[PDB]
């Protein structure tokens, strides 16, 4: 498999042994900019800019 | 002759002729290792590396 990079800002969630366990692309879809806005993986119900 | 200097923070593996001191723990020493230089106490760290 072939794949290509791009420049694209992430968030990178650490464990307690600091290994990457999950991570979010901030300009897949507007769920997962709004929790990079947040910086968190929770995001609760409401509105945000 | 242009000496060009590229200052990172964690890989040095370039440092001037400089006598390597005893480790002292426990009591605060302003150490240096490869440029990180601060006021600190040592202490034996648990985390997983
Ligand atoms: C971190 O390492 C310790 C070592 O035993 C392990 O018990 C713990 O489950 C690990 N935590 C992780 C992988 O999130």
């Amino acid at each position: 498999y072939v794949g290509y990079l791009q420049p694209r800002t992430f968030l990178l969630k650490y464990n307690e042994n600091g290994t990457i366990t999950d991570a979010v692309d901030c300009a897949l879809d507007p769920l997962s900019e709004t929790k990079c806005t947040l910086k968190s993986f929770t995001v609760e119900k409401g509105i945000y800019q | 002759v242009v000496l060009s200097f590229e200052l990172l923070h964690a890989p040095a593996t370039v440092c001037g002729p400089k006598k390597s001191t005893n480790l002292v723990k426990n009591k605060c020493v302003n150490f240096n290792f490869n440029g990180l230089t601060g006021t600190g106490v040592l202490t034996e760290s648990n985390k997983k590396f």
